[PDB]
Order: C-alpha cells, then structure tokens, then sequence
C-alpha cells in the first residue's frame, strides 16, 4: 500500500506550455516537492510555484509553474519527491520562451 | 563507512594553467535512486567551505565556467581551467550517497612563480618584556618561495634546540609567497648571560645560509 | 537571503556540556534538512548527523552517537547540537549546513574549546625595526583561548602586513606575531600602530612601534 517516491516523469518545457516544467509524481503518502534552480534553494512566490493540477489515487502530474520568465530563469531544475519510505531525484535543464506557447 | 581519498594533497600549478584534482571512493557512488552524490567546495583561508560543483559535473549557482567536474562510480576528477589567484584554498570532495556522509581529505591548491629569496629580519626583546621575566627574540622570513626554509637559532654560535617555535602563513593571493616568523624563548636572567643572537636561514633562493644577528644591549 | 548564523565563540572545562545555536533565514527552515559538520586539522571534515526540524526525525553517524544531539526550535527558525562530557578531542569548529546531500549553505563556523585553563587577555609587544623596505611589527604573547584579531592604523594599512597563525607553547598560552614591511624613508614621520582585539577576555590594546 505505502511506497517510496518516483519521479517517472520530468522533462524541459514544450512548446505547446512554455512556462511551465512539467512533472509526473507517484508515491504512498502524498511525497513531498522541493525544486533547486543550479543546486539553490528556489523560494516559491507568485512568480515561480509547484502546482499538481491531476491527482490520480497515488499519481501525481503537475508543473512547475512560471509567470511571464525571461532568459534569467534558464537553468537546471532539479526535484526531489521525499516522503517516509524514500527519496526520488531528477533533473532538467529549462530555456524559456517569451511567449506562452502555440 | 566510505573513504574519500583525495590525490594530490598539494598541487602546484602557475597562473593561467589548468589544475586536476582527484577523489576515489572505496564503494560505488551511485544511489539507488540514480543519481551520483558527489560533491566539491572549496574553502579559502579564514572561511567557510563553498560549494562548485554537486552530483558529479553540475555547478552551483555563480560558480564560473573555468571550474568543471567528471567521474562515475569510484573514480572522479575536478579541473580548474586557466587558475587564477582567488581559486587559492583547499579543495574537498564530498559524497551525499551513503550515511554517514563523508569528505575527502583536501587537495591544497599552490600557485608556482619564480624562486624568491626570504628578506631576513632579526628582532631583538623589548625592554617591556624583559622587565616582566622573559626575553623573546623574534626571526622574519619575509616574501619567499618555495615553502621549504630552515631556521637556525644561535646563541654566541651555539645551536639552540627546543626552546623555539614557527609559523608559516598561508600562500599571499598578490605575489605567490610565502613568510615565516621563528620565536626563540628563554629566560631573562639566560637572556644577560649571553651577548651575540643570531638566525641562520638555509633556502634554495639563496646560494649560501644567511645569518642576520644583533649584540645583546648595544646597538 | 539565505543565511545560517551561528552562535558565539565557547570556552568549556572538560566533562561539561555546551549548547550551540544556528538561527536559519532566508528560506522556510522546517520544509528543509539541516546537518552539523565538525572540522580539525588531524581528522579533517566530519559529518555529525542531521535533522527534519518538521518531524524532529534524526540521522546521526555512528562515531557521535550520545556525543552529540540534535533539536530544532519550530517558531524561533533554529537549530540547536548539544555536545555532552567534553574532551580535547571536541575542540573544533562547527558548522551548521543544508539542505540536502549537497551543502550550498554554510554558517560562519562556532569555535568550541575545551579546557579547564581560565580566559587571559595578551601582553602586546613591539617588534621594533633595526635597505629599502624596513620591517616592523607585534608580538601578541600568552593569550587564552583563540581567537586574536591584528590590524594596522585602524585599518588603513594592509599592504606588507602579515599575521601569522598562533602557536600554542608549552606554557599552555597562545603565542602570535604581527609583522608590516613600509619603506625605510618614511620612518622618521609615518606613526604605526598594532590594533590587537581579544573578544574572550574584552581586551583592546593599540601599542604605538617605533625604532630603536
């Protein structure tokens, strides 16, 4: 019934959603999400926030979601997906568009 | 627990040149998760160590270009790209895979220049201390190059064994040298017992042992 | 901003306990790890444990195990480490850190010595100077416990100067020398003076050097 966590998806911004880095989250408890933007703390504001937007029993598919960035949000993303049974980790390397997509 | 060793512990490496640090580990690295937890910083002199690289080759946040990491399993490796003076410190792996984490040994970076011959400076005691009890003679090693420099205290050409202790300082960002300060510690009433005080320094920018000395009370 | 700032400097008798303080800013504390690191010249870096300070769940390596113990304060956004029956082998400095494997965040450091010897402010004395460049300086002698802070003419000079790193002499006191290489010409006019601050005994002394 419980398990560790596992980042089964994480993958740069696509070109139909160019602001935001899409994630696929499973895990028994709910894990808990922390970005690093090039191995630093990421303080979430109304700018940059982790959104889970399909909650599917032990599945998890949201975005990191960023509000109109420029080339000074370009890096690496990582995740890590911690709760009591385990710890997941995954990385990306983000360029953003200045425009929200197609 | 894992052993990180560090190979060199010091490097010697001029201006503008590229260093190579390694580390090895006695287990594999790699975390069942995926990811290889294995770190660098560095730390200057007087400070907190800083982080350049984590998970095996990715750079932290305003770490420059110049600083680039590699590895798999065991094996790793750190290179600095064109050394500049400010990358003076001890450089340490970390890895973050298995409890307890544990830390590389250090890999003290040195910066090469040209032989540079010590400026030596004998000190006599001042006449405050001596009128508490204890006569400190104090000999100056100033500017050199390499590191490696002996001292000889001599008094009234007796070798002087014990009774003194250095200190070198850690390598100057400007000018690549290095100073050595040698304490000879006796007695006031050993101190009037004898007259000539004098520091022999033996060093590869010198041809011969200098000797700077002083007379006891006259000038 | 993130900032980790840690207490003060501690001079403990051996066999007693001593609590040191890291006030985390900058970042939500509780949501992140926090680690204790020990470092000494013979054994290096050494990592202590760590804590979850919202779980209050722990992690420790086995070699500090009843050593050290480590608390976190919720509201007040700080770590705590209690290193318990002190001996010479716990004079370090410790360092709180985070906040995952890697550790891109550092405190200052918090200098902890053990010893039974009481805090004693130095004897400042002048290293007078006897070519070109002309060396002077101060002899900052039996001083207990470290640290000793040395600047030149409030600070205005730092070219040629040089402090060298503490001896511990048999006496069971530190021993340390200031040294500053000015031209020879200026002598007979330029007033120096060695500005010697130990913060352990809140002692201050601007000893005037001069020739002869």
């Amino acid at each position: 019934v419980h398990f560790a966590p596992t980042i089964t998806f994480l993958e740069s911004p696509t070109s139909d959603h160019h602001w935001c880095i899409p994630f696929t989250v499973k895990g028994n408890p709910k894990p808990a999400l922390q970005w690093f933007y090039n191995g630093a703390i990421l303080n979430e504001s109304k700018y940059i926030c982790t959104k889970i937007h399909v909650t599917n029993h032990t599945e998890y598919h949201g975005c990191l979601q960023l509000d109109n960035p420029t080339h000074m949000n370009n890096g690496d993303y990582t995740l890590i997906a911690k709760n009591e049974y385990g710890k997941d980790e995954k990385q990306i390397s983000a360029h953003f568009m200045g425009w929200p997509g197609i | 627990d894992v052993v990180m060793t560090q190979t060199p512990l010091s490097l010697p490496v001029s201006l503008g040149d590229q260093a190579s640090i390694s580390c090895r580990s006695s287990q594999s690295l790699v975390h069942s998760n995926g990811n290889t937890y294995l770190h660098w910083y560095l730390q200057k002199p007087g400070q907190s160590p800083n982080l350049l690289i984590y998970k095996v080759s990715n750079r932290f946040s305003g770490v420059p270009d110049r600083f680039s990491g590699s590895g798999s399993g065991t094996d790793f490796t750190l290179k600095i790209s064109r050394v500049e003076a400010e990358d003076l410190g001890v450089y340490f792996c970390s890895q973050g895979t298995h409890v307890p984490y544990t830390f590389g040994g250090g890999t003290k970076l040195e910066i090469k220049r040209t032989v540079a011959a010590p400026s030596v400076f004998i000190f006599p005691p001042s006449d405050e201390q001596l009128k508490s009890g204890t006569a400190s003679v104090v000999c100056l090693l100033n500017n050199f190059y390499p590191r490696e420099a002996k001292v000889q205290w001599k008094v009234d050409n007796a070798l002087q064994s014990g009774n003194s202790q250095e200190s070198v300082t850690e390598q100057d960002s400007k000018d690549s040298t290095y100073s050595l300060s040698s304490t000879l510690t006796l007695s006031k009433a050993d101190y009037e017992k004898h007259k000539v005080y004098a520091c022999e320094v033996t060093h590869q920018g010198l041809s011969s042992p200098v000797t700077k000395s002083f007379n006891r009370g006259e000038c | 901003q993130v900032q980790l700032q840690q207490s003060g400097a501690e001079l403990v008798r051996p066999g007693a306990s001593v609590t040191l303080s890291c006030k985390a800013s900058g970042y939500t504390f509780t949501d992140y790890e926090m680690h204790w690191v020990k470092q000494t010249p013979v054994h290096g870096l050494e990592w202590i444990g760590t804590i979850d300070p919202e779980t209050a769940g722990t992690a420790y390596n086995q070699k500090f195990k009843g050593k050290a113990i480590l608390t976190a304060g919720k509201s007040s956004s700080t770590a705590y480490m209690e290193l318990r029956s002190l001996t010479s082998e716990d004079s370090a400095v410790y360092y709180c850190t985070g906040v995952t494997t890697w550790f891109a965040y550092w405190g200052q450091g918090t200098l902890v010595t053990v010893s039974a010897a009481s805090t004693k402010g130095p004897s400042v004395f002048p290293l007078a100077p006897s070519g070109g460049t002309a060396a002077l300086g101060c002899l900052v002698k039996d001083y207990f416990p470290e640290p000793v802070t040395v600047s030149w003419n409030s600070g205005a000079l730092t070219s040629g100067v040089h402090t060298f790193p503490a001896v511990l002499q048999s006496s069971g006191l530190y021993s340390l020398s200031s040294v500053v290489t000015v031209p020879s010409s200026s002598l007979g006019t330029q007033t120096y003076i060695c500005n010697v601050n130990h913060k352990p005994s809140n002692t201050k002394v601007d000893k005037k050097v001069e020739p002869k």
